[PDB]
Formats: C-alpha cells, structure tokens, sequence
C-alpha cells in the first residue's frame, strides 16, 4: 500500500522517497487510523519541502483529522513559522476549530511562538474566537501573565 | 538529702548553665570546682552538698546530667568557663538531634540513647545516700525538650518508683520560636510527663521577654538575657533546698504545699524586684507579686481561684514586716481561695543578699521574694497552647512528620483529649 | 546533620551549580584551589556543610558538558573523580534520560554518590540542581531521586528545579519533559525549588530592561537565590539550620513541598547598586510578584508558611517589627490555621555587592499558577500526540503521560482546597 508509505515518509521527511511514492500514484490525501494526511504530519513536524509538494499536487489544505485538526492547527501548536505562512498560502482557514474548540491562534498562543501569532492575526485570526471552556487568545495572555503575547493581541 | 538534676535540650542546657553558675557565685565556688570554705567530707552533709558532691580533692561537683541529641550545645559547656566543674560522663550528646519533632525525640531517635543517659544517671545516684528525687529542665516546643524528656520521665519513673521528679518547662513564645509545630509538642510532652510529674514550674518565654523589655530596658531580648533572668528564680525556688530552711525543704514539702491535687501541679511563679543597672521595702517588693506583669506566665489570676500560696523572700528582710505586709495585701486586694483551702499563706526567709551575675543585667538588690502560687488562672496557659493546636490538628498540618516517626496518628487525639479534661479540672476547681 | 551532598545534571544544572559554588566559595572565603583566604571565624565554623573541597557530584549525558565545567573559574576545585559523563545527550527526551541512556550510566553516578555518603559524620541528605525541560536534568535526575530515596530513605531530598518557558527556549516537548519529571518529584523530595524561567526572563526583560536576556543573565539571579536560600544551613544559627528543620517548618502536606523563591533586591550583572534598602522595604518585597523566583503572584494566594532570611547589618529589633507589620496587615494572607507560620532569620554577612538583603523562601498556594501554566500546554501537546513516539520509542507507555498528567492536576486541586480552607 503506497498510502501509508507516503503517511511514513512525509512523517519522517524523506524528500526523495515522497517523491518517488507520488511517481507510483500514491494517494495524496490518503489518512492514517486517526484521519491525519501526509499534509498533517508533513506539517507536524516541520518538513517545508514536502507541505511545498504535497499542496502543488492536489492536497486539501484544510482538511482534518478525527479531532478537527487542520495542518494550520498543527503547525501553529509545533510553531513552524514557514510553514504556517505557506499553508495560510494555499487558502488555510485561519479560523478553524478543532473538537477542543481550539483555533490555530489558541495553540500558537499556549506554546508561545508570538511570530507566528503576529502572522496568523494578519491573516483575520480571530482575537475574539472562544475553546471550550470559554476561553480566547487574549484570555489566555492574561490568565497564564503574558505580557509580551497580550502586547501582540493587540497591535 | 541529695537533689539530681537532669537538663534536655537546648533550652534546659542553657539554662542549666546559667542556674549552675548562679549557683556556684552563691555558695562561694569556684568555676574550677574549689571552694575555699568548706572541709573535704568529713563533711558530706552540709545544705549545698544536696546539689554538689565532694571529690577527695575538694572539688565540688554538680549532681546534674546534662543531654541533648546534639553535641553543638553541650560542646560549649565542655568548653567554657565551667568545663572543670563536670565531669564529662555528665555531659551526653549524640549526632541527629530530633528536628522539632517530639516522635523523634520519644520513639526513633530517644530510644537509641535512653539507656546510656538512665546508666549516668545510675552512677550519680550511687554517689547519693538519700536521694530525694530529680529536678528536671526542658523545653515544650522542642524535639528533644518534648520527647526523650517525656521518655526519660517515664523510665525515671519505672526505675526510681518511689521518689519526687520536678520539672522546669519552657513554655513557648512567637518571639524567640524556632518551630511551627511547638504547640504539637508542647500538649504531647504534657500528656504523657503528668502522671510522671510531682510539681512543674511552667516558664513562659513571652513572660520573660516582656519582663527583659520592660524592666531591664533590653530592645531586642537573647537567650542569655532570659536565661539570667530564669535562672534567678530557678534560684529563688531551689534555695530552701541548698541552704536548709524551714519552707520548701524537700521536694516532697513542694508537692504538700503547692500541689494539693495531683492533676494540677502547675504552681505559677512571681519575682520581684526586677531592676535595670540604671531599695524597694518587705511591702512594697510583696505588693509587686500580685502584679500580673511580674509573672513568669501570661494569665490573668484574678479571673482564678487560689489553691496555695508560698512566699519566698530573701535578704534583708524581717519576718514581722512580711506578716506586716501580707495582712495588707490579704486586706487590701482580692485574694480568693477555694473553700477546701486554708487560705492562709506559708512564708520562707533566706536571710542572704540576692546574689547577681557578674556582667549580668539585673541590679543588686537588699531583698527579693518570689512567690509560687497555685492559680486556675494558670488554664488560660494551656487554653492558648490548646487553641494554636486545634487550629493546625483539623488540617491535619504538619501530622505526617510524627507518624512517620514511630508514633501513632492516634496519639494526637488522645493527647489533646488529656489537655480538654485538664481544662475541665481547672474549671471545676474554680468554680 | 552536617554534611550536605551536592549533585548537578544536565546543561542547567551544571550551570546553576557551578554558579552556586562560585557564589558560596566567595562567601565562604575559598579561592579556586580550595585553600581559605577569608577574614572571620563565621566562614569557616560550617564549611564541612558543603565541603570536604566541594562535596558536589557533576553527571550529564553530553560529554562536552565536562569541559565548560573546568573551563569556568572555580572548574578546578572539583575532584575530577565525581565527573560521571556519557557519551550521546538525551536531546530533550525525558525518556532517553529516564529508561535508556541514563538508566545505563546511573549506578556510576551511584557508586560517586556512595563514596561520598561514607565518610560524612552525619549526612543531612542531598541538593540536585537541574532543568524539568531536557532529557538529562529532568529524566534521569528524578532516576537517580528514585534510586537515592529507596537506597537513603531516611534523609532529605532537596532540588534546585528550574522551569522551562516557551520565552527561553522554544522547544515544544518540554512542557511534557517537565509534567513527567514534577510526577516524580511530588513523590520522591520532600522540598523543592521552582526555578522558573519564565520569571527569571520576565524579571531580567521588564524590570532589570535587558532587552536580550542571556543564560548568564538569568543565573545571575538563580545564584542569588541559591547563596540566599542556603544561608541558614551555611553559617550558625538557630532557626532552619539544617535539612529536616527547614523541611519540617516549611512543608504541613508531604505532597505540597513546592517552594517560590524571593529576594530582593533584584541587582543586574556588573552594575553599581547604590544607595541599599532599608529594612521596611526588603520586607515589602515579600509580597511583590516582581521579586519572585516563580512566575507567580503571592497576591493571588495564600502562604502556608514563609522563611524570612535577612543578611547584612541592620537592627533585629527593626526586622522584628517590619515581619510582624507585614503578617497583621496582611493577615488574609497568611492562612489561618496555621499559626506563626512565618520564621525569620538574620544572618550578619551579606552576600557580594550589598549591604543587605532579604531572601524569602514561600509555600504558597498561588505556586498553581505555575503548575497550571505547564499542564495547559502539556495538554495542548498531549491531545495532538505530538513527539509521543519519541518516548514510547525507547520504552515508556502513553499511560505514564495521562498518570503524570493527572497527578499534576491533583496537586494543583489541592493547593486550591487549602487555599479556600477556612479555620472557622
Ligand atoms: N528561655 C529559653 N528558651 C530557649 C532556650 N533555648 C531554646 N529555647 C526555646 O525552646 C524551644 C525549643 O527549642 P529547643 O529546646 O532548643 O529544642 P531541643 O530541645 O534542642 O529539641 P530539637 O532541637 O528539636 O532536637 C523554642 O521555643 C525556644 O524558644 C534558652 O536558652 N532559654
Ligand atoms: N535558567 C537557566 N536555564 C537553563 C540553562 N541552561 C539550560 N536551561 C534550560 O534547561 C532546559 C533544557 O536544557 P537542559 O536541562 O540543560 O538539557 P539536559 O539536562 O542537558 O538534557 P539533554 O539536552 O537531553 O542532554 C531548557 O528549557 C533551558 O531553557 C541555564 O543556564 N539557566
Ligand atoms: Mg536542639
Ligand atoms: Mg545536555
């Protein structure tokens, strides 16, 4: 099965191999036992190259896994500041919520990557979005004492 | 005849010190152990002989045992200005000392050295031949004041069935404490020394501090300043028993005169004068003992009954001035007996100037009194000790480090249950 | 209670600890050979507290760690047979450090350790100075807790422990590295240090305006911390002296030993700290967010119990009065049922560049604030299953992260049950 071959190379960044698993006709959007796509784990775990490859040869952008995570979701909690921009892009809903109600702003916000915080609001992130328990971005800047992340919330 | 007297901890060694320097200063005794007045035995049988032995040499020797499982403090003594006055058999010290932690003192560390201090204890005992009993020094907040006190009370008890044990107990105050948990160990060691205990004379660490502040004009109060002031009524008590007077003569006399119930053997102690060095009459240092400020314990013994009440005056001072004076006080202010209590008050005179501490801070006085008065006022003591207790025991505060030591959770409750009865004693007493 | 074993793992701990040795050696009046050069009889009276020579142990998976270490200006006065060094570096894998590479090289660290524990008279316990983010520090330091508490269970464990922020290093598995490492040391020391970096940064960022804060910069303030916190076991005194006094003092629940450090006053590197405060306002600082250790505001709690520790020369009578102003006028702040929860103590020397100084060692309820900080992005990485694999790759089941996850959130729940408990 070429799927879960193109799920293990875009997971372990095997360029090439990736490469050659698309010339066999491998299955782009094909999804692991949790829903994650090769874009998912390409942008997990930072591989530009291969998000690069995989969005120019029919990946959706915006798809999600079991948990209603999108890869702009999963960049953003990772903080991988590239590829957020190149997934933002391709038509990235910067506004998406996962099954926590978390939005990409909320995870950037939590790990504090507050580059790519200041690049997902440019982008119309929702300052006023709310997770679950009631919280938004800017709420958790003042809960947890952000100073710095509370200035970005606000520029 | 012969008194031994048994200091634990820091605070009882301390304060040991100090009683056995003020000691040798008022029998004329040299910090080498001399004494260029008295003849070697002789001549064993003289007053202060109750408190020293002689050696062949005429070396004067404490009856005294000091320990602590610390060697810190007891290391200054061995190496002080009277470390030729004991024998260093009579100084006893281990490694850890308990930690605040009255389980240590009693049950995990205690146990490893009960028996070493109960054998030194043996051989001063085999030097007595007529020995009354022990005078017992310590602290209630601390470790090992609380705990091995408590223990060796217990064994003394076992050892030496049939004879008197005094204890002299550090009652503690937020000013000088070094432990949170001093209430836990304070009602511990009074739980399970009350059965043990003849007469205990309770010193309250705050007492004594207002007392250094206010009359001594000392702003920031050490423990040489109250150990001084504590050891001089220390003295005040034990006089009867070193210089043989007619009052107080034996321990067993302490107990009849100020301990006519068992349960309550907590006589409060009150001094004067206590003057800066910056004559007060037989009337006006007598009127000073009803005056709550003067008292070695904060209470309030005019919300209290009186079960006895012995005057103790030294110096210059004339028995027709004392019943001159006591006749006005009992006519003048509001003294209150209980009804089974003759009410009348037992007078002793040690015809000596009060001695002083060279270099102390007290002055020189022609004549002092200290009065030892059994009062239910004294319950308010244990009312706050009980409160402070109550306060932390709900939570449960503080409870793992004692039953992680070889004591029973249960032993809190039992403890604390002794005390609320204790209370009630004094309650119907006043009542 | 006399002798003290030091033991330092990881980049951070290393760090600290060579810090700490630095600090307490100038103090002490040692020179980097080890011979005394000091100038008072309070120097020397316990310096067999924390040294024989220093009685530290230097352990990390990096082996360049080694030279750093030698290469500093005190790096000579450690015996070069308690440099217990592997071969790899965990590369912030708490497991790696925990079942793997740590697992392998931690009875060396043992056998060091041991032969230290011999000739000591009378060992208090331990110090371990290390990072909750790495994979050494944190995953084979709570090893090597573990291995020490079932082999010395009746001393005192103690940590230096430091906390990572996202504004420090922005590696994301550290948040699980740190969740992992707390789950041990809620169960295996009985007092620990929050070292947070957050609060170093935020404290060298807004308040000392550095505008890059260094690693030196932020142990700057760790070290003065470490000299301020040790204070009382270092020269004679009666209040907190040793291991188990403090520890007995400063802890009422076993679980809740998590402490937050504060001194004041707060002084930059190489900068000219004139005109010292006075002693009401070192007192005030107690209460100030901006002078504490841990990123955490004591206003937002309520102190179980506090050790107050003034150094320099000032008027005890003074001290006495500012403690108890500070206790009557903020008495909602100071839980109820326990009375005389504050001990204080003043030493007469100083440490370097001052003339006095105060440095408060909190049990506050308000330390939650930290802990919920960690657990808020342990969870947001957790849900993901980020990085899980690097750690179920080298032996450790997805059960761990939810049974240390859980545990956290426990100790957080109980520091808000006594924060709202009521004496009544
Ligand atoms: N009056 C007076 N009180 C003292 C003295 N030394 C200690 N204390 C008080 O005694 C209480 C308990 O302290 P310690 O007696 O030193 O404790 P310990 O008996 O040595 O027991 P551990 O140290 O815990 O092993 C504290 O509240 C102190 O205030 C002293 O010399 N004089
Ligand atoms: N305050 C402070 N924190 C440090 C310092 N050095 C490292 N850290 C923190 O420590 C955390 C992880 O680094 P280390 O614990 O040193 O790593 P390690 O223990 O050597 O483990 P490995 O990297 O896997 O070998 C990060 O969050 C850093 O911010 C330091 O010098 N001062
Ligand atoms: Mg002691
Ligand atoms: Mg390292």
């Amino acid at each position: 099965d070429l799927g879960k071959k193109l799920l293990e190379a875009a997971r372990a960044g095997q360029d090439d191999e990736v490469r050659i698993l698309m010339a066999n006709g491998a299955d782009v959007n094909a999804t692991d036992a949790s829903g994650l796509t090769p874009l998912h784990l390409a942008a997990t775990y930072g591989h530009l190259e291969i998000v690069e490859v995989l969005l120019k040869h029919g990946a959706d952008v915006n798809a999600i896994d079991i948990m209603g995570s999108t890869p702009l979701h999963l960049a953003a909690l990772i903080g991988h500041l590239e590829i957020v921009e190149v997934l933002l892009k391709h038509g990235a809903d910067v506004n998406a919520v996962d099954t926590w109600g978390d939005t990409p702003l909320h995870l950037a916000a939590i790990m504090g990557h507050l580059e790519i915080v200041e690049v997902l609001l440019k982008h119309g992130a929702d300052v006023n979005a709310q997770d679950k328990f009631g919280k938004t971005a800017f709420d958790i800047s003042i809960d947890n004492g952000n100073e710095d992340l509370a200035e970005i919330l606000q520029k | 005849r012969e008194c031994i007297s048994i200091h634990v901890g820091q605070a009882g060694v301390q304060i040991g010190n100090a009683c056995w320097e003020l000691y040798c200063l008022e029998h004329g005794i040299q910090p080498d152990g001399q004494m260029p007045s008295d003849k070697t035995i002789g001549g064993g049988d003289d007053s202060f002989n109750t408190f020293f032995s002689e050696t062949g040499a005429g070396k004067h020797v404490p009856r005294a045992v000091f320990v602590d499982l610390e060697p810190t403090v007891i290391d200054e003594v061995r190496t002080g200005t009277y470390r030729q006055l004991f024998h260093p058999e009579q100084l006893i010290t281990g490694k850890e000392d308990a930690a605040n932690n009255y389980a240590r003192g009693h049950y995990t560390i205690g146990k490893e050295i009960i028996d070493l201090v109960l054998d030194r204890i043996r051989k001063l005992a085999d030097q007595c031949t007529g020995l009354q009993g022990f005078l017992v020094f310590h602290s209630f907040g601390g470790g090992t004041g609380s705990g091995f006190t408590s223990l060796l009370m217990e064994r003394l008890s076992v050892d030496y069935g049939k004879k008197s044990k005094l204890e002299f107990s550090i009652y503690p105050a937020p000013q000088v404490s070094t432990a949170v948990v001093e209430p836990y160990n304070s009602i511990l060691t009074t739980h399970t020394t009350l059965e043990h205990s003849d007469c205990a004379f309770m010193v309250d660490n705050e007492a004594i501090y207002d007392i250094c502040r206010r009359n001594l004009d000392i702003e920031r109060p050490t423990y040489t300043n109250l150990n001084r002031l504590i050891s001089q009524i220390v003295s005040s008590i034990t006089a009867s028993l070193r210089f043989d007077g007619a009052l107080n003569v034996d321990l067993t006399e302490f107990q009849t005169n100020l301990v006519p119930y068992p349960r309550i053997h907590f006589p409060l102690a009150t001094y004067a004068p206590v003057i800066s060095a910056e004559q007060l009459s037989v009337a006006e240092i007598t009127n000073a003992c009803f005056e709550p400020a003067n008292q070695m314990v904060k209470c309030d013994p005019r919300h209290g009954k009186y079960m006895a009440c012995c005057l103790l005056y030294r110096g210059d001072v004339v028995p027709k001035d004392v019943n001159a004076a006591i006749a006005t006080i009992k006519t003048k202010r509001s003294i209150q007996f209980v009804d089974w209590c003759p009410t009348g008050f037992k007078v002793g005179i040690n015809y000596q100037p009060p001695t002083v501490v060279p270099g102390g801070d007290l002055a020189k006085v022609q004549r002092a009194v200290c009065m030892l008065s059994n009062t239910t006022a004294i319950a308010e003591a244990w009312a706050r000790l009980d409160h402070k207790f109550d306060l932390m025991y709900a939570k449960r505060a503080f409870v793992h480090w004692y039953v992680g030591e070889g004591m029973e959770e249960g032993e809190f409750s039992e403890a604390r249950e002794d005390m609320a009865a204790l209370e009630k004693d004094y309650e119907e007493v006043g009542v | 209670m006399r002798e003290i074993v030091h033991i330092q793992a990881g980049q951070c701990g290393n760090q600290i600890g060579a810090k700490f040795w630095e600090v307490i050696s100038d103090e002490h009046g040692i020179d980097p050979t080890g011979s005394y050069h000091g100038d008072s009889d309070l120097q020397l009276e316990r310096i067999n507290v924390y040294y024989n020579v220093p009685r530290a142990i230097l352990v990390d998976l990096e082996p360049g760690t080694m030279d750093s270490v030698r290469s500093g200006p005190f790096g000579q006065i450690f015996r070069p047979d308690n440099f217990v060094f592997g071969q790899s570096g965990a590369g912030n894998n708490w497991a790696k450090g925990h079942y793997t590479e740590g697992a392998e090289l931690v009875d060396s660290v043992l056998d060091v350790v041991r032969k230290e524990s011999e000739s000591c008279d009378c060992l208090q316990g331990f110090q371990l100075t290390h990072s909750l983010g790495g994979g050494t520090g944190s995953g084979m330091g709570t090893l090597l807790i573990s291995k020490i508490r079932e082999e010395y269970p009746d001393r005192i464990m103690n940590t230096f422990s430091v906390m990572p922020s996202p504004k420090v290093s922005d590696t994301v598995v550290e948040p699980y590295n740190a969740t992992l490492s707390v789950h041990q040391l809620v169960e295996n020391t009985d007092e620990t240090y929050s070292i947070d970096n957050e609060a170093l940064y935020d404290i060298c960022f807004r308040t000392l305006k550095l505008t890059t804060p260094t690693y030196g910069d932020l142990n700057h303030l760790v070290s003065a911390t470490m000299s301020g916190v040790t204070t009382c076991l270092r020269f004679p005194g009666q209040l907190n002296a040793d291991l188990r006094k403090l520890a007995v003092n400063m802890v009422p629940f076993p679980r809740l030993h998590f402490f937050m450090p504060g001194f004041a006053p707060l002084t930059s590197r190489g900068s000219q700290q004139y005109r010292a405060l006075t002693v009401p306002e070192l007192t005030q600082q107690m209460f100030d967010s901006k002078n504490m250790m841990a990123a955490c505001d004591p206003r937002h709690g309520r102190y179980l119990t506090v050790a107050a520790i003034f150094r320099g020369r000032m008027s005890m009578k003074e001290v006495d009065e500012q403690m108890l102003n500070v206790q009557n006028k903020n008495s909602s702040y100071f839980v109820e049922w326990i009375p005389n929860n504050v001990k204080t103590a003043v030493c007469d020397i100083p440490p370097r560049g001052l003339k006095m100084s105060a440095t408060f060692i909190g049990n506050s309820t308000a330390i939650q604030e930290l802990f919920k900080r960690i657990s808020e992005q342990f969870t947001a990485m957790f849900r993901r299953k980020a990085f899980l694999h690097w750690y179920t790759g080298e032996g450790m089941d997805e059960m761990e992260f939810t049974e240390a996850e859980s545990n956290m959130n426990d100790l957080v729940s109980e520091y808000q049950q006594y924060q709202d408990a009521t004496a009544d």
